[PDB]
RNA sequence: UGGAGAGUUUGAUCCUGGCUCAGGGUGAACGCUGGCGGCGUGCCUAAGACAUGCAAGUCGUGCGGGCCGCGGGGUUUUACUCCGUGGUCAGCGGCGGACGGGUGAGUAACGCGUGGGUGACCUACCCGGAAGAGGGGGACAACCCGGGGAAACUCGGGCUAAUCCCCCAUGUGGACCCGCCCCUUGGGGUGUGUCCAAAGGGCUUUGCCCGCUUCCGGAUGGGCCCGCGUCCCAUCAGCUAGUUGGUGGGGUAAUGGCCCACCAAGGCGACGACGGGUAGCCGGUCUGAGAGGAUGGCCGGCCACAGGGGCACUGAGACACGGGCCCCACUCCUACGGGAGGCAGCAGUUAGGAAUCUUCCGCAAUGGGCGCAAGCCUGACGGAGCGACGCCGCUUGGAGGAAGAAGCCCUUCGGGGUGUAAACUCCUGAACCCGGGACGAAACCCCCGAGGAGGGGACUGACGGUACCGGGGUAAUAGCGCCGGCCAACUCCGUGCCAGCAGCCGCGGUAAUACGGAGGGCGCGAGCGUUACCCGGAUUCACUGGGCGUAAAGGGCGUGUAGGCGGCCUGGGGCGUCCCAUGUGA
């Protein structure tokens, strides 16, 4: 089954492609603890419909760039920033860092 | 092709060849699709022999040369005997 | 395999009586009842106390000596002895018990195991049908422990075989004392079992 | 020293030319027909078109282009004639083409 | 069903804490020693250089000849020929040379493992189902002549065959453009237009077999794609021009920035990007109570490579280890123009290294390739060979024999110890000699039937006159480590901080169980020790299972970003979590 995820997006800048981030979960393997990881997926969207701060399901499918693998499935909610809000502030902290 | 026959197994002097489908190419110790049931060419047991001729009716059904000497324990073993 | 050289020597080490001699050892003479005493220069002064390792340590030598086996084949068998269920220290005797040169003992057919070995190793024996020389060989239960037809009317087979009569020997064994064969009735129960030795000090010397 | 796998390499040899030539004529004439096709001409366009369309399916029935990418030339190439011989034009003659 | 600790900081004590040892382990090596077999195993280093032999070919039922041996009728025969013909060695032609076999250099990456996706894909031969095979033409090698060349080879000129090439036809059907429905990424059906098939060869002839072509399915093998798992250094912190995406095109079996033109300004990064170092990954293997750690030899799977690098051709399949072109390095030949070669296949050489084998036997087995079969080649493989390298079985004897030999140690001068040990008697009988002697091999191939099912009928064994079996039959290899504590096992002499020992604590400066020799003892035995490295001990990286007032360890103090953690009660979903079944886990 084409495996499918759920994650904001979290940019549109793209023609026809949008950045979306999933976070999974998952216990450290010596301790336990659930810990949280996360990643970006490449999505295509060739209406161009959905817009920042979405919440999608994504499609595992057919290669249309060097990385894009899956494809937007359907919104799950409009407005959610608050969760960009934080994806933004963390790539923000990273230009406080370097020398 | 597909192929069916002897994979040798057990130690020096001591053959025991395994009666198997596998792929034409595979070497002989090799990989394989399944097991149709061993064979022993010295018969140290009653049980020199055994075959799952349900199956095997099936790998030769959707085509599959066996080798020769393994015909000789197909026949010598009941698969094409209908009667 | 068994340490050829001088023997009635160990009884002395251990300070324990123990039949690796046949007549001679039940005389007066294990080499033991004229010098009850360690060999060597020594051992006839007041000896110390073994640490904790001396004796799990002189134990282990009694039990494995009394066999007059090969070190490296105990230790196997004490580990195989862990390898299945039950209690450990049993079987490991119940195991020992098994090996052929040893039947040929508590068969009697010989007056000592390394007696016992020669006939076993020379084809003297056999079992079911089949000359057996293997003295290793596992004797499973209930097998004709019989002796061989080349065999039968033997010098020092029959000086044991006429000293064979009545005297009832194992539990876990019978003995056709006229068809000159004995069967393996069981494994050997603990209880059955009688050695001078302390199961449970050599296990933990196998631990170490 | 020997091998005689050198009937092989010689096989080879025989065999570039044979459908190098066989594939030059597929361009040559495809070309001359894509050509022919905008500048206007259309039943001539399609009666090159056609020794096109024939000449590579011949070209299938041996170890030269084959599978289909035979056909993948076809889909294209009549694909690019129609597109330009509409250009204004009309299906003059009834060529390779349905209506 | 599984978990032990010891020595050493002090005058002594407790604690903290290092160091150290006993365990197991190896593709081992080195030392002293070394008898027998069985099954395993053996270049870890220079992916350094290789002499010689052998490692992939095969089909005369695709075709035509060079050659060669046998035979004959027909014509009374001569000229003989054609065919039957078998053998050849080349050529064209077909299938295989991509499997098998070697090695881990590179590779930190969809390479591997694991689980999925392909409506984005191919797949020789095999199997199944449908359809079809009508006619016509041509080229090039062999061969003949000529030419150049040291060789390697090669240029030209002229014939010829074919399951080689090509053309028109028939189109079951399939490919494509567009249009329609179904479906939903490029899946399925239909319509109009165009396009594309084919090869004969055998015998026992009224026929069957080996083949051909189109098409759909099947199976197997594979391309591609994704989630997740997969090493050290942050004293590497910022990285990115095909860079990220779009549109159209090129390419491919097929998706994709894989490649190109055009446009947009993106993509990645402390959840560690980028760089540097290191390394084939896995099933597994070692160790450990276990969690964990170390590891990838042999075997099986996947990957990658074939002196280094690049390339494409042929092909269903490779950019192809024993194919091709190019460059570089290296070796050889040369008539100086030129030419040949690639063991990280088996075996063997040399080089380096502490170190790794026979230039054996055989296609009998299993397996592969071609073939209608007979069969041909198969250093895969099956065996044999050499090294205690490993695991396992066996042997060097069994019984009896003294208050107890001789010798040699110790001694309070009575004695003690080696020691039943030896001697001696008897019994057994490795080795050795004689005889017999396979299993591994019943199939393909022969008659019945029908070349099928079914029965019956014969050949074939390298290992090997070995295994094993019976007869005869000789008492017939022992060695190494240790003996102060941990740690089993004591004394005598020599030595005098010298000679030397050592894992640590330490020992030896006249009285040494610590050095060396002896007797004796302990351990283990065809082995015993040393060195190396991995796990353990080490709860000494602590998840299991640790700490921080003074032993090492609280940031000098705040304030706050991210992150982690979060009170009471009702309800919705059910993400973790749990349970059941099911596929998978070769
Ligand atoms: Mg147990
Ligand atoms: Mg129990
Ligand atoms: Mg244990
Ligand atoms: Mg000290
Ligand atoms: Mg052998
Ligand atoms: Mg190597
Ligand atoms: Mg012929
Ligand atoms: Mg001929
Ligand atoms: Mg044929
Ligand atoms: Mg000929
Ligand atoms: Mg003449
Ligand atoms: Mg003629
Ligand atoms: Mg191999
Ligand atoms: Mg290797
Ligand atoms: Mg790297
Ligand atoms: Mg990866
Ligand atoms: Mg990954
Ligand atoms: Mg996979
Ligand atoms: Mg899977
Ligand atoms: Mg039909
Ligand atoms: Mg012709
Ligand atoms: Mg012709
Ligand atoms: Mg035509
Ligand atoms: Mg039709
Ligand atoms: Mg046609
Ligand atoms: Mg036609
Ligand atoms: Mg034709
Ligand atoms: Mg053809
Ligand atoms: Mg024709
Ligand atoms: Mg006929
Ligand atoms: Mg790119
Ligand atoms: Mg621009
Ligand atoms: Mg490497
Ligand atoms: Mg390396
Ligand atoms: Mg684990
Ligand atoms: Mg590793
Ligand atoms: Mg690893
Ligand atoms: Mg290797
Ligand atoms: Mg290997
Ligand atoms: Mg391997
Ligand atoms: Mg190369
Ligand atoms: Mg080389
Ligand atoms: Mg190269
Ligand atoms: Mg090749
Ligand atoms: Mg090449
Ligand atoms: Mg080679
Ligand atoms: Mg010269
Ligand atoms: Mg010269
Ligand atoms: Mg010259
Ligand atoms: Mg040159
Ligand atoms: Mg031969
Ligand atoms: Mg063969
Ligand atoms: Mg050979
Ligand atoms: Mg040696
Ligand atoms: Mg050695
Ligand atoms: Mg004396
Ligand atoms: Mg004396
Ligand atoms: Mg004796
Ligand atoms: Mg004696
Ligand atoms: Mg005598
Ligand atoms: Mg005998
Ligand atoms: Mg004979
Ligand atoms: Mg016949
Ligand atoms: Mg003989
Ligand atoms: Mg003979
Ligand atoms: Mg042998
Ligand atoms: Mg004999
Ligand atoms: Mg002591
Ligand atoms: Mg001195
Ligand atoms: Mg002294
Ligand atoms: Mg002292
Ligand atoms: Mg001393
Ligand atoms: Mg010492
Ligand atoms: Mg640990
Ligand atoms: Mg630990
Ligand atoms: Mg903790
Ligand atoms: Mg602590
Ligand atoms: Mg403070
Ligand atoms: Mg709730
Ligand atoms: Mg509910
Ligand atoms: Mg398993
Ligand atoms: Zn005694």
């Amino acid at each position: 089954p084409k495996k499918v995820l759920t994650g904001v997006v979290v940019s549109d800048k793209m023609q026809k492609t949008v950045t979306v981030l999933v976070e999974r979960q998952f216990p450290h393997p010596l301790y336990g603890k659930v810990i949280k990881r996360s990643k970006k997926y490449l999505a295509h969207d060739p209406e161009e419909k959905y817009k920042l701060g979405d919440v999608v399901e994504i499609i595992e499918s057919r290669p249309i760039s060097k990385r894009k693998r899956f494809r937007v499935l359907r919104l799950v909610e409009s407005g959610r920033m608050d969760l960009v809000e934080k994806y933004l502030i963390r790539r923000q902290n990273y230009q406080s860092l370097s020398k | 092709m597909v192929k069916i026959r002897l994979a040798r197994f057990g130690s020096k002097h001591n053959p025991h060849y395994r009666i198997v489908v596998t792929d034409a190419r595979r070497k002989r110790d090799g990989k394989y699709i399944e097991k149709i049931g061993y064979y022993d060419p010295r018969k140290t047991t009653p049980d020199w022999l055994k075959v799952d001729v349900e199956r095997a009716r099936y790998w030769l059904s959707v085509g599959a040369q066996p080798t020769d000497t393994a015909r000789r324990l197909l026949r010598q073993a009941g698969v094409f005997r209908q009667e | 395999g068994r340490y050829i050289g001088p023997v009635c020597r160990l009884c002395r080490r251990e300070g324990v009586k123990l039949y690796l001699k046949g007549e001679r050892c039940y005389s007066p003479k294990c080499a033991m009842e004229r010098r009850p005493y360690p060999p060597g220069q020594h051992g006839q002064k007041r000896a110390r106390r073994p640490s904790d390792y001396a004796v799990r340590l002189r134990e282990k030598q009694k039990l494995r000596r009394i066999y007059g086996i090969s070190e490296r084949q105990f230790r196997n068998l004490f580990e195989e002895a862990s390898k299945k269920k039950g209690v450990t220290g049993s079987v490991f005797l119940g195991l020992l018990e098994s090996r052929l040169d040893n039947v040929v003992y508590r068969l009697g057919f010989a007056v000592s195991r390394r007696q016992a070995r020669q006939l076993v190793r020379h084809g003297h024996i056999t079992v079911n049908g089949r000359r057996v020389d293997l003295p290793s060989y596992r004797v499973r239960p209930g097998d004709e422990i019989a002796v061989a037809e080349k065999s039968r009317n033997l010098e020092l087979i029959r000086q044991n075989l006429e000293a064979m009569k009545g005297r009832k020997v194992g539990p876990w064994l019978s003995l056709d004392v006229e068809g000159m064969k004995g069967k393996f009735l069981r494994l050997p129960d603990r209880e059955d079992l009688a050695l001078p030795v302390n199961e449970q000090l050599v296990i933990e010397f196998y631990s170490r | 020293r020997n091998l005689s796998a050198l009937k092989r390499h010689r096989q080879s040899l025989k065999r570039r030319l044979r459908n190098k030539a066989k594939k030059s004529a597929i361009k040559t004439l495809s070309k001359k027909a894509v050509q022919l096709a905008q500048e206007g001409k259309a039943e001539e366009a399609l009666k090159i078109m056609r020794k096109a369309e024939s000449l590579i399916d011949k070209a299938a029935k041996g170890s030269t282009l084959h599978k289909n990418a035979a056909a993948r030339r076809k889909s294209r190439l009549m694909r690019k004639v129609r597109q330009l011989l509409e250009a204004a034009g009309a299906p003059l003659i009834g060529g390779g083409l349905s209506a």
